[PDB]
Parts: C-alpha cells; sequence; structure tokens
RNA sequence: GAUAGAAAUUUUUAUCCUGACGCUAUAGAGAUAGUACCGUAAGGGAAAGAUGAAAGAAUAAAAUAAAAGUAAAAAAAAGCAAAGAUUACCCCUUCUACCUUUUGCAUAAUGGUUUAACCAGAAAAAAUCUAACAAAGAGAACUUUAGCUAGAUACCCCGAAACCAG
RNA sequence: GCCUAACGAGCCUGGUGAUAGCUGGUUGUCCGAGAAAGAAUUUUAGUUCAACCUUAAAAAUACCCCAAAAACCCUAAAUUCCA
RNA sequence: UCGGAGUACAAAAAACCCUCCGAGUGAUUUUAAUCUAGACAAACCAGUCAAAAUAACCAUAACAUCACUUAUUGAUCCAAAAU
C-alpha cells in the first residue's frame, strides 16, 4: 500500500489554450444558422458512431454492418463472438426478466 | 477504546475558578482565502462575527491571515502551552461561530 | 445546455479486452479434480493474473442526444439575459479599431473594467476587420467569433461579452421565431411558405 | 385449540365485603379509570397486543384515564391480566382552567390540582 | 406561463375556488418555472375564471 | 418583468463553476457496495434467480401458459390490411376557421388541413384518409368546400346548412403520400403520379350520390342533397347566386392529385418551372 | 478510465492504531486485526453497560462492610434509612462509609434507630404512639 | 421475448399474443372463453352461453401481455366499420 | 411453441479543422518474445526496467527507512486473548473467532499461514422523478380523448463431466 | 487390453465467455420500513400466480365490536356477522 | 383425475403410502330457446346460480326427470367435417 515519496511535477494546464477556449462553438449552428448543417456535422469520430448512440449490443451489431466487410480477419471473428454473446446475455438472463 | 488510548485525571490550569477565574484560552489565529470557495463561511465569519466575539473576550489575540489556501484552519493556542488546531473548511457561519465558542471555554 | 453542449460531441475510445479476446488459455490449466488446487477453466479469466477484464470499458462509446430545439433556444436567451443582468454585457457599434496592437484591446478592457476575459461577437466570418482579426489573433482571454457561434458553454466562459449592433438584431430575430413557430413538418431546411 | 375466551358474568358480581376491601362505595361506582400496563404483550396473542394498543397502554408503567362506561369496559375485561386499575379521585375536585398548569397525579390515584404553592 | 407575483395568483385562485369545495384548496407555486399548480380537475371553470379577468 | 433579475445584480457571477441540476432531476444510481448493498446484492439467495437464469417471460413453470390455453380467435385478423380514417369533427375544423389556420375562402383539401397541423396522417399506418364526424354539429357557423375520404349524413347536412359543399374522394396509398406531404414529394424528381381508383370494395360507396361521391352521377346530386334538407328541417340555400360559387364548385379530375397540376408534369422548384410531356404516349398514358 | 485506490495506506491505519497494544500477529495483520478490532468495540460497549452494575454492586458490597461493623445487616440499613425519608443514593453512603466513619456512625445509629421504632409499633397494636422518627413529613 | 434482437437491435413482438388477444387503447385486453368450440353436445345452454362470452383479462394478465407485445399493437387505431371503436375509451371511472 | 422475419416504398452535401473525461511495467499487446522453457508432434508459452547534467563524477554522492517476515528484546499459574478498568504489565470481573450454510453452528459443518497488487450488477417496454412546449409535441418517417419530447433512475463472478469439426 | 506416465475411447486447436434449477464468491458509511409458505407444475434442490410486504399516490372508513341472526338425532372450547 | 362421509363437534378453508364408500354412466321423454341486472366461487384456467326482457308453445304456457345426484370428465395447437 505504499504511497509514492516524491511529489509528481505540479502539472499546470492553462485553460486558455485554443482547444479549450474555442470549445462548443458552433453547437447552435442549426438554430443560428437557418437550419441547414445540424450539431451531428460537428461530430468527430468513428464512422459507425457519428450521431448515434446504443448500449453495447446495438453498438457492436451497427459496426458490423457498416465496417464489417473492412474489417480485419481476427477483429471480425472477435466482433462476433461478442455480438453472439451479447445476444445470449440480454436475452436471455438478468434479474427481471 | 480505554485500555487503548492515554487517561488522566480531572484537573484544573492552575486552580482555576478558585481565587478568579481566568480565560484559557490565549490566542485564536484564522487562516483563509479571499478567493476560494472552501473558506466562503470563514469569510463572512471573519466580516460580522470575528468584532464582536473580540469585545466579549478581551483577553485572547485573534490574527487573521488572508492567504493562498485550499483548507481554512483555527488554531487555538492555550496559556496552558496547548495547541489545538481545527478545520473550519466548507462551513457556515453559524458553524464557525460554534466552533469558536467551544475553543473559547 | 451546458451539460449538453459538453456530453453530446463526446466519444470515449477506451477498450479493454474480455476474457474472449485475450491471447491464449484455451486449455483447462489442470484437471477438475485432485491436484487438490481451485477449479479453472482457462488461465485468462479475469480472475488471473493476464487475463481478461471483468467488465470493464467497451468499444468506442458514444454519448449522443439532442436536447429539444426549444430548450436549447431558451438556453442561448437564459444567457443572454443573464449576461445583461450582471451588467456583463456590452452592445458595442463598429468594431472599427485605431490600430492592430492588442495591447492596445487589453489596456482598453483594463480602463472599462471589463474583467479578465472577452467573448467578441460579430454578425459574419468574412466581414470582420481587420484590425481586430490581427488583435485578437494573438490573444489567449480575447476571442472572436462569428454570430453563428454564439453558445452558452462560451459565454459562461468569458466574463464579459461584446455584441455587435446587427449582430444584437440578428440574434433578437432569430431566437423569438420559436415562440410563434409550428412544429416541423418536415426538415426546416427544405421549403416552407414563409420561411427561407 | 387456544381461543379466545368467555368471562361467565358470575365474575363481576362482586360481594358485600369486597366494597369494605378495595374501598369502593356500595351505593355510587367512580366515574373514571387510571389504567396502567403492568406487563407485556409479548408472549401473548395478538387480540391482546391490540386491545393494549387501542387503550393507549402501549408504554409500561405510564398512567392513562378512561371512562367507567361498558364500551370500555369490555376491552379492559379482555386484557385485565395485563394491567391495572384504579379509581381516579379528586378530593380538590375536578380542574378549572387556571389551574392546568399546576396539575399532578399522586401515585394513591388521587389529582391534585394546586401543586407547590410558593 | 406565469409573469409576476406568482402569490397574488396563488391568493385569487384559492379565493376563488374555495366557495366551491369549502375548503381552500391544495397548492403548489413554482415560482422559478412562473407555474400554479392545483389538487383536483378545475381546468374548465379556471379558463372561463382567467378569461373573465382578460388575460 | 422578472423581479429574479433584481436579485442577480447582487450575486457573482454565473459562471461554469456554479451550476446545479434542478433538484430531484437526477435520482442518483446505486451500487451494489457495501453492507447495505453488497453481500447478494438485491439477488436473492440460490435458486435460479440469484444466478440470473429464470425462464422466459410467459413461462409459468411448466403448466400450460395462460396466453396459450386461451384460444387462437381472429380479433387482429387481417388488421394490417384493413382501412384506417383519422377522424375531424366539426369542433375541430371550425376552431381552426376561427384562428385563421384553415382559409374557407379557398377549397379545402387533405392538403390544407396537414398543413393547418389540424390534422396528421400517416399513410405507412394505412390511414386512408380523413374521415368527418358529427360532434359539433349545431355549433358549426362557417361555409366551406371541403373534400374528405368519407363523412356522415350529420355532418354533410351540417356543412349543407350554411351554404358549404362536400364531397368525398378517394385516394390510394401512393396517392396520398403524396398529398399529404407534396413539398418532400417535389424534390423527389419525379412525375406527378396518375391517382388511382377505389378498389372493387370502396366503389359502391363513392358511386353514391348519398356520400357525394366524387365519382357520383351529379344528376343526382341536387336530390339526395335536397332529401338531407327535408329530414333534418331547414332550407336548402342556392349555391349557384353565391359570389364566392365559382369556388364552391371547382373539382378534381378523379385521376388528378392537386388542384390545378396534372398527372405527368415534374415541379422544378429552385428555378419556379412546371415541365409537360409534349410525347404522344406519355401524354396517353398520363391522361387515361 | 481506469481507476485505482490511492490511499489505502490511511483506510489501512484507522484500523490497524486500534489494533497496537494487542498480543500476537492481531496486531500487525489486517485481516486478524480487522476482527480483533471489530470485537473489541462490540466488547467495550457491552462492557459500558456492564460497568454500571459492578459499581453498583461494589457500592453495596462496601456499605454492607460499613454497617456490619455497628451490628446492622445491610437490609435492615437501608430500608431504615428510606424510612426517615432521607434519601442519599448508595453511591454517597459507600463514600461516606469511607471517608466519613463518623457521620455514617450517625446514620447506622439513625437507622437503627428507626428499625426499633418500628417493631415497638408493630408489637404495641394501637394507633396512639407515634415514634419521633417514625413521623412522615410533607414537603413546604 | 426477445429483448434485443439480432439485425436490428430492437425489442420483438410474440406473436403467439397477437393472435389471441385484443387490445382496447384503455390498456384492458380482451379475449375468448377456453374451451367454447370443444364438446358442445355435452354441455348445457347456460354453460354455451358463458362460454360463448368476449371477457376481460385481470390486471396481472395485461402487463404481462402487454411486456410480451410491442409498442405497434398499443397505438389509437381508427378502423372503418370497426365494432370496437365504441369501447376503446373509458368513461365515468372514479379511481 | 421457443423463436425467426422481409419487401415495395422512402431518407442520406463536398474537401481541410485528428485525435483521446485510453493504459503506464500484476496495467496496456503474449511480447524486452512467439524468444527461453514445456511437448514426439500439432501445440502451449513466461518472467523480467528504474542513480545523476555527467559514473571519461564507485576513500562515490543524494531524498522512503512506512507491508507481512525477522532483529534490537525468549518465557513466568488462568484460558477466542480482549474489554471494564486500575497507582500498577499481569493477577479481578464480563464475553462460546469470523464467513458461508442452515430449522438450528463455539461447533468436532464449509473456507482462509500471512502481506501486497489484482479480482464480481450491464440493458430504459410500461413506470416514477425533473424540465420544454402544450390540443398538440418531436431537427422527416411517429405518437396523441393531456399529450408528447428530453434527461435521470436496471438486471454479477469463477467452475463441470460432455458434445461437434479439423 | 493397448494406441507417448489419467483410454468404456487419444491429444491439441477451434466452436468457447459451451451449459449448469448445483456449490463457492460478490468490495464505503449511516438511516427508514421489513418478510415462514394457499395453487399449479417430468413439480416438490426450481419457477409462475395468490396472500403478506416495500415505495410512491388517491381516497374512506377501518379494526375492536352488545342485543338480534346462522339445521335437520346427540354434541365442547369457540367461530361467523355486526351498532 | 373427479365425488360422498369421517378426520375438520357450531361461517368458510384445512394434511397424511389417514379411515370408509363410490365415478370414467345408464334409463326415460317433459328434447330442455335467445338475451341480459346482480352475485357465488376463485392464484390463473376453469367452474356455479340468476330477476327483468324477447320468441316458443295453454293463446298473461322456460328448473328435463330418476338411480345416495353429488361424480359420470380433458386446455391449446392440430386434424377431419362444411355451417
Ligand atoms: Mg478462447
Ligand atoms: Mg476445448
Ligand atoms: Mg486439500
Ligand atoms: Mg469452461
Ligand atoms: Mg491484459
Ligand atoms: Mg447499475
Ligand atoms: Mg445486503
Ligand atoms: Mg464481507
Ligand atoms: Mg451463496
Ligand atoms: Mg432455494
Ligand atoms: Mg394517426
Ligand atoms: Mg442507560
Ligand atoms: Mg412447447
Ligand atoms: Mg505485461
Ligand atoms: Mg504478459
Ligand atoms: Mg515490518
Ligand atoms: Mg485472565
Ligand atoms: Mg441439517
Ligand atoms: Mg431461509
Ligand atoms: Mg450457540
Ligand atoms: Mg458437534
Ligand atoms: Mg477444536
Ligand atoms: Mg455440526
Ligand atoms: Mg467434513
Ligand atoms: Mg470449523
Ligand atoms: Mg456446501
Ligand atoms: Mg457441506
Ligand atoms: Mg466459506
Ligand atoms: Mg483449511
Ligand atoms: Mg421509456
Ligand atoms: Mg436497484
Ligand atoms: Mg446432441
Ligand atoms: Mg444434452
Ligand atoms: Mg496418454
Ligand atoms: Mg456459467
Ligand atoms: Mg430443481
Ligand atoms: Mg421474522
Ligand atoms: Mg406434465
Ligand atoms: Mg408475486
Ligand atoms: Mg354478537
Ligand atoms: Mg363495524
Ligand atoms: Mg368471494
Ligand atoms: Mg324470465
Amino acid at each position: 500500500f505504499h504511497v509514492r515519496v516524491t511529489l509528481p511535477p505540479r502539472k499546470v494546464v492553462d485553460r486558455w489554450n485554443e482547444k479549450r477556449a474555442m470549445f462548443g462553438v458552433y453547437d447552435n449552428i442549426g438554430i443560428l444558422g437557418n437550419f441547414e448543417k445540424h450539431p451531428k456535422e460537428l461530430i468527430k469520430g468513428p464512422i459507425w458512431l457519428r450521431g448515434w448512440k446504443g448500449n453495447e449490443l446495438q453498438r457492436c451489431i451497427r459496426k458490423k454492418r457498416m465496417v464489417g466487410n473492412r474489417m480485419f480477419i481476427d477483429d471480425l471473428h472477435n466482433l462476433n463472438k461478442r455480438i453472439s454473446y451479447l445476444y445470449k446475455h440480454f436475452n436471455r438472463h438478468g434479474k427481471y426478466r | 477504546t480505554a485500555r487503548g488510548t492515554a487517561s488522566r485525571f480531572l484537573t484544573s490550569v492552575l486552580h482555576n475558578g478558585l481565587g478568579r477565574y481566568v480565560q484559557q484560552l490565549q490566542r485564536l489565529s484564522f487562516s483563509l482565502s479571499r478567493d476560494a470557495p472552501s473558506s466562503r463561511g470563514a469569510r463572512e465569519f471573519v466580516e460580522r462575527e470575528v468584532t464582536d466575539f473580540a469585545r466579549r473576550n478581551p483577553g485572547v489575540v485573534i490574527y487573521v491571515n488572508p492567504r493562498p489556501c485550499c483548507v481554512p484552519r483555527v488554531v487555538a493556542e492555550y496559556l496552558n502551552g496547548a495547541v489545538r488546531e481545527e478545520s473550519i473548511h466548507c462551513k457556515s457561519v453559524e458553524e464557525i461561530a460554534a466552533l469558536v465558542q467551544k475553543l473559547a471555554d | 445546455v451546458a451539460i449538453w453542449q459538453k456530453n453530446f460531441k463526446r466519444i470515449s475510445y477506451a477498450k479493454t479486452k474480455t476474457r474472449a479476446e485475450v491471447r491464449g488459455g484455451g486449455r483447462k490449466p489442470w484437471v477438475q479434480k485432485g491436484s487438490g488446487r481451485a477449479r479453472h477453466g482457462s488461465i485468462r479469466s479475469p480472475i488471473w493474473r493476464g487475463g481478461g477484464v471483468a467488465h470493464g470499458p467497451r468499444g468506442p462509446t458514444s454519448y449522443y442526444y439532442m436536447l429539444p430545439m426549444k430548450v436549447r433556444v431558451q438556453g442561448l436567451k437564459v444567457a443572454l439575459t443573464v449576461k445583461l443582468a450582471q451588467d456583463d454585457l456590452h452592445i458595442v457599434d463598429s468594431l472599427e479599431l485605431p490600430t492592430a496592437d492588442p495591447q492596445y484591446l487589453i489596456e482598453l478592457a483594463r480602463y472599462r473594467r471589463w474583467g479578465d476575459s472577452v467573448l467578441l461577437v460579430d454578425l459574419e466570418h468574412e466581414d470582420m476587420p481587420q484590425n481586430v482579426v490581427a488583435a485578437t489573433s494573438g490573444l489567449k482571454t480575447f476571442n472572436l467569433v462569428p454570430a453563428v457561434g454564439l453558445n452558452v458553454h462560451s459565454m459562461l466562459k468569458h466574463q464579459t461579452l461584446v455584441l455587435t449592433l446587427p449582430t444584437v438584431a440578428f440574434l433578437e430575430e432569430k431566437l423569438l421565431w420559436h415562440n410563434s413557430r409550428y412544429t416541423p413538418l418536415y426538415p426546416f431546411r427544405l421549403p416552407y411558405c414563409d420561411f427561407p | 385449540k387456544f381461543t379466545r375466551s368467555r368471562i361467565p358474568d358470575k365474575v363481576f358480581q362482586p360481594s358485600p365485603e369486597d366494597h369494605e376491601k378495595y374501598g369502593g362505595d356500595p351505593q355510587y361506582p367512580h366515574k373514571l379509570h387510571i389504567v396502567t400496563r403492568i406487563k407485556s404483550t409479548k408472549r401473548r396473542p395478538y387480540w391482546e397486543k391490540d386491545i393494549i394498543k387501542m387503550l393507549g397502554l402501549e408504554k409500561a408503567h405510564t398512567p392513562q384515564v378512561h371512562k367507567n362506561i361498558p364500551s370500555v369496559n369490555a376491552k379492559l375485561k379482555v386484557v385485565k391480566h395485563l394491567i391495572r386499575i384504579k379509581p381516579l379521585k379528586l378530593p380538590q375536585g375536578l380542574p378549572t382552567e387556571e389551574d392546568m398548569a399546576n396539575t399532578c397525579l399522586k401515585s394513591n390515584g388521587e389529582l391534585v390540582v394546586r401543586w407547590l404553592l410558593n | 406561463k406565469v409573469e409576476g407575483d406568482i402569490w397574488a395568483l396563488q391568493k385569487d385562485v384559492e379565493d376563488f375556488l374555495s366557495p366551491l369545495l369549502g375548503k381552500t384548496p391544495v397548492t403548489q407555486v413554482n415560482e422559478v418555472t412562473g407555474t400554479l399548480r392545483v389538487k383536483g380537475y378545475f381546468d374548465q371553470q379556471l379558463k372561463a375564471w382567467l378569461l373573465e379577468k382578460g388575460f | 418583468g422578472p423581479r429574479a433579475l433584481d436579485l442577480l445584480r447582487a450575486l457573482p457571477r454565473v459562471s461554469l463553476a456554479n451550476l446545479k441540476p434542478n433538484p430531484g432531476s437526477r435520482k442518483p444510481e446505486r451500487r451494489p457496495r457495501g453492507r447495505r448493498r453488497g453481500r447478494k446484492c438485491g439477488r436473492g439467495h440460490k435458486g435460479e434467480r440469484q444466478r440470473g437464469t429464470r425462464p422466459r417471460l410467459g413461462f409459468e413453470g411448466g403448466q400450460t401458459p395462460f396466453y396459450l390455453r386461451i384460444p387462437k380467435y381472429g380479433f387482429n385478423e387481417g388488421h394490417s390490411f384493413r382501412h384506417q380514417y383519422q377522424p375531424l369533427s366539426l369542433n375541430r375544423l371550425q376552431y381552426l376557421i376561427d384562428l385563421g389556420r384553415v382559409d374557407p375562402t379557398q377549397p379545402i383539401d387533405l392538403t390544407q388541413l396537414v398543413n393547418g397541423r389540424g390534422v396528421t396522417i400517416q399513410p405507412s399506418k394505412r390511414d386512408y384518409g380523413v374521415q368527418l364526424v358529427e360532434e359539433g354539429a349545431d355549433t358549426f357557423k362557417a361555409k366551406v368546400n371541403i373534400e374528405v375520404q368519407m363523412a356522415s349524413e350529420l355532418a354533410i347536412a351540417a356543412i349543407e346548412k350554411n351554404g358549404g359543399v362536400v364531397t368525398t374522394a378517394f385516394y390510394d396509398p401512393r396517392s396520398l403520400e403524396i398529398l399529404c406531404k407534396p413539398v418532400p414529394f417535389f424534390l423527389r424528381g419525379q412525375p406527378i403520379p396518375k391517382r388511382m381508383l377505389p378498389p372493387e370494395a370502396l366503389v359502391p360507396y363513392y358511386t353514391d350520390a348519398k356520400n357525394r361521391g366524387y365519382l357520383a352521377d351529379p344528376a343526382r346530386f341536387p336530390e339526395a342533397r335536397l332529401e338531407l334538407a327535408r329530414k333534418y328541417g331547414y332550407v336548402l340555400p342556392d349555391i349557384t347566386k353565391d359570389e364566392l360559387f365559382k369556388m364552391l364548385s371547382t373539382r378534381k379530375d378523379p385521376r388528378q392529385i392537386f388542384f390545378g397540376l396534372a398527372p405527368g408534369w415534374v415541379v422544378n422548384m429552385a428555378d419556379k418551372k412546371i415541365l409537360k410531356p409534349t410525347d404522344e404516349n406519355l401524354l396517353k398514358y398520363y391522361s387515361s | 478510465l481506469r481507476s485505482r485506490v490511492t490511499d489505502r495506506y490511511w483506510r489501512v491505519q484507522e484500523v490497524l492504531k486500534h489494533a497496537r497494544h494487542f498480543r500476537g500477529r492481531k496486531n500487525r495483520c489486517y485481516r486478524l486485526a480487522v476482527r480483533a478490532v471489530t470485537r473489541a468495540f462490540v466488547k467495550c460497549t457491552r462492557a459500558r453497560r456492564l460497568k454500571k452494575r459492578s459499581l453498583r454492586t461494589l457500592w453495596i458490597n462496601r456499605i454492607t462492610a460499613a454497617s456490619q461493623e455497628h451490628g446492622l445487616k445491610y437490609p435492615a440499613f437501608i430500608i431504615n434509612l428510606i424510612k426517615c425519608q432521607v434519601e442519599l443514593n448508595r453511591k454517597v453512603l459507600a463514600d461516606l462509609a469511607i471517608y466519613e466513619p463518623k457521620t455514617f456512625k450517625s446514620l447506622a445509629a439513625l437507622a437503627k434507630r428507626r428499625r426499633e421504632e418500628g417493631f415497638a409499633a408493630a408489637l404495641g397494636d394501637g394507633k396512639e404512639p407515634d415514634g419521633i422518627f417514625s413521623r412522615v413529613v410533607q414537603h413546604r | 421475448v426477445t429483448y434485443f434482437s439480432s439485425r436490428k437491435g430492437k425489442r420483438k413482438t410474440v406473436k403467439a399474443v397477437i393472435y389471441r388477444f385484443l387490445r382496447l387503447h384503455s390498456g384492458l385486453w380482451l379475449r375468448r372463453k377456453a374451451g367454447y368450440k370443444k364438446k358442445l353436445w355435452k354441455k348445457t345452454a347456460a354453460r354455451k352461453r358463458r362460454l360463448r362470452e368476449f371477457v376481460f383479462c385481470n390486471k396481472t394478465q395485461s402487463k404481462l401481455l402487454d411486456k410480451m407485445t410491442t409498442s405497434f399493437w398499443k397505438r389509437r387505431n381508427w378502423y372503418a366499420d370497426d365494432p370496437y371503436q365504441k369501447y376503446q375509451d373509458r368513461t365515468n371511472l372514479k379511481v
């Protein structure tokens, strides 16, 4: 349970760096922008996750549908097994029925 | 636990209250932050109460230090040589008042 | 709305391997009975050292949701209201600056007691006067932004709000338009009778 | 089966000596009861537990006052082994509204109206 | 959508409803929401009463 | 206005540092840690339930399930093919006219009702259109030219009495879809399709003057229309002598979706132009 | 986001400090120590209740001694002191017995007197005599 | 019941329910009596009638059937000519 | 029955702004490595690093001395090892380890030498709560006889003998 | 019997996080209330319904209960029902 | 599996590889309709009564009867029938 004996270098975060100061700037782009672009368009990330959300099962299911054929073998296989496991679990196990 | 800790017989310092009563609290030192939220209560206390408190108890010296700290403390110090530390961190004005009184008695 | 602005963008890429995705341990490490010790299937089970993680984060995960329009609108209105009621809103005309030296801007905000940070809102992106762009490009606390980039988070991050006059004329209309509006039949980007 | 229990009325016909003995008046019944819960309801049937609740007898060795009317006497009859009943007495008579603060109840079962003058 | 002293409106609403139920109606005032909330279905009579006052 | 504002001068800046969700908004979640929520963690003891395996929903423990001992009976039988007419009361129609959502001046058809959001149609659910019901008959004072897909005698009478005209028209599913949401159809870049006929079941409905059917013989119309006035005891106005009469007689072709457009045209909305086929075959097809 | 418990040290110390004075491995190993400490606290509160009985029994023993010295058993001494409307709890009575042997002999004398009075009254079989110390005073 | 389907990730309906019950919009479910077509010659006229009825399910069953059935089956339907349209709303229910 | 499950028909606006409310040596890749080692073979498969600007500054200089285990310092009637206490360590008095499992455990029923680090409750149909707007609400597709939309509240870990393909 | 130290059918990898109504385990503090079994069931080592119970919410009577009242041969302690 | 008596003495309920009798239908003609207030019973499924109102028949005409009458019975699906 031994705890480090030396004070860590104090990390100084400047809150006024570019990325922090400009944060959430275009979030209202639809309302103020005479709706053309929905705020979804501002989402950077995985192709299957842009402007969408779901529990792990739905997530995997969707990843497979979208990018499934671009996947590496091991990863596709793992994805399938994951799906089968989650399917079995959510549908057949739990307290609440 | 009783076997676990020390113990003492009931006593007074210098037969207090026999001849005359001497308030044993000698000095009181506050340390707080002008800016930090945790010291908010302590600040109010310094505004309203401290002054009045100091008149009620002419025999205790009260030092107040604004300094950049995260955890406001009050250090009681007694004729006895004893020094008692306390944390006034994140408390009301009312609570600090009560505490300081305990220290006074 | 502040919380919404913070989270709805967020995608956590944090993943951890379930016992299934760890490298080995398809086989029973010793026989079920007689060895004298505890029973196990794969050496990659979450109990074991190198083993998989029992629950842990899974996949890139999106937190995404949409506060209903009228709410986000109410958000902006309220932010402006509050900025005004607390004396920290300043309607400016122009935005023409006498010079491109940022020190000018800093000391200006010092003279008017504007606080540490300032958010300057202008009508359109291309139409911003060059003196301002110069001055504000080298500044940390002062931030120049077009009207369509106004938002609750930025307004609460900066101590003082500075609006151009046509900007006010703009916001006023855009925001007010929602009190009188029907619910959309189809998306507003498509042709409507009165609407652009 | 263990059940509730009838208590034949012959029990409650008092003998002439009893008046002398417990100090009641042969002519006039007393108006009020002081009931106290002497025993515990644990280990007794639920119906007695309930009676004790509805008589306000929940707490032990605390006095409580009840009318001497038959409606009440029925319940008291049910739990009579759990309680002590003593007739309330008023030597100084009933309290007026000036005497409300000074009232006290003495163990002999009598209510004294003026308590601790000067 | 109540802009003003809501407490006034509470007074007037319970004074208006009281002769109906024989008793002061239960109420909740949300001052921040600008909202009044009443136990029971009074909707018709309240619409009429707010009309009469010209809102 | 909002006296709250006046307090906001007194208090410190609203900033990101001090923000409270409305109390009661977030019921805090609880985790199986500690003495209370740990040690069997709400799952009970052994059995099938603590292990997570209790059977599926309808399963009664092996006795023949309740939902399966009851006999099958057509209730929902062929439900997907039943026709569904979204009701519109005269009460709501009047309320709509009064607030000037729909205007009685020009002819009122489905698209007008949709655009006022007085009604909502979802063809996907086999909505075949609006039906007119008599709920507000006694109170209904407006004078309208209305086109719905079904109507009740009393509703019709109630409109006639005020000197208007009711007509029942039919739309097929595709037609209906286009009719309710025209602007998304025009962005589709397709011609305007023919309006289909009613199927054999609905023909006797739309061929009767009783219903003021759009396929009915106009020779019968004034007769039945008068018959209504006999039955409900009101003097039938002469629609002919009215000033808005030109608008009141306005029909659609049985093969036509809109007013003043025609099957086979194409609406170019960026140029604000219409495009029409000059071809013989196309014009024969669309006009048949 | 992996979270580990950094301060586990102090968590442990808040248990172990109570265990220092134990014998054996109970005073070191958090497992054994946690158990022993919990038993210590329980034992302690139960004893908090018991302590009062112990002390009262002590006092009664002491009073018994001090009375037996004067040729008076304990029950006699105590109830006949009550019958004088002298209410002195047993704590105080014991302390008198130790640090005030005279006053205590007085009390014993009182009690013996009151007892003899009681016998005399029970034997006499009449209402007339009221022993001097047998008179019952009311509050004023 | 399938709580999360495989393809769509949605929640399936158990059709075996849809065939034998009928959901009014109020939340009441309606069912035929059991054995109403079975062995009729052997039964009383009275009993035959008791069987020919359409009857309502108790709360427990209603919640069960609801869980076994998706949202689509609970929508407000307007059918032309529908026998049951009369019965969809509830009236004068003081609870 | 468990369950399985379409389509017609619909929608989808460029390119740059790429990184991280991901891990930091029992974690993150198995990985310093598919190496050592173990298998006849297919195959299985590790552990391990920490000085400083400079060690071309080792009579070497510098900040923890805090786990169990020991040593400094063996023990002294009597008892789940403590607690009440006490001038006083014991001596006196009072308490039948803890988990699990059970009708019921000091039980001579289960489990653990000890220490450190790892090691186990996850889902939003209906509901409740908070808020928007309200005969309508939702940034399209739906739902509506006060509803609709949004948010928040929820359902574990290890283990067989087997079975099938190569 | 033997087929590379365990052959009523080898070993290894994959299917595989096989499946266990069966055993074991399930991690901060404090507070409010709080449960012993009627029915079906290849079911009695389990489930799903009741009855109890918990959390909210609407109400109005709720226990306790004197007469009167409840079977025909004989029949007790007592029940039922109620101001 | 279903019923009667005792166990279970007087509202109901009430177990045993407890004590005793039975049922898995006959015989007969009075061939015993439709619809609906309100109830009994009840975990659910199943069971039970039943006024008024229609229609049948004397022209104001609805309990099939007997055998201890109580029990003489079997869900969904699916098959055969065509109403
Ligand atoms: Mg594997
Ligand atoms: Mg294997
Ligand atoms: Mg062993
Ligand atoms: Mg295994
Ligand atoms: Mg790992
Ligand atoms: Mg949870
Ligand atoms: Mg628990
Ligand atoms: Mg534990
Ligand atoms: Mg267990
Ligand atoms: Mg069990
Ligand atoms: Mg609809
Ligand atoms: Mg006490
Ligand atoms: Mg089956
Ligand atoms: Mg590693
Ligand atoms: Mg490794
Ligand atoms: Mg050590
Ligand atoms: Mg000892
Ligand atoms: Mg046993
Ligand atoms: Mg148990
Ligand atoms: Mg024991
Ligand atoms: Mg034993
Ligand atoms: Mg032993
Ligand atoms: Mg044992
Ligand atoms: Mg054993
Ligand atoms: Mg043991
Ligand atoms: Mg065991
Ligand atoms: Mg065992
Ligand atoms: Mg154990
Ligand atoms: Mg062992
Ligand atoms: Mg929901
Ligand atoms: Mg929970
Ligand atoms: Mg097989
Ligand atoms: Mg098998
Ligand atoms: Mg071998
Ligand atoms: Mg398992
Ligand atoms: Mg079992
Ligand atoms: Mg209990
Ligand atoms: Mg079976
Ligand atoms: Mg239940
Ligand atoms: Mg009676
Ligand atoms: Mg009553
Ligand atoms: Mg009943
Ligand atoms: Mg009749």
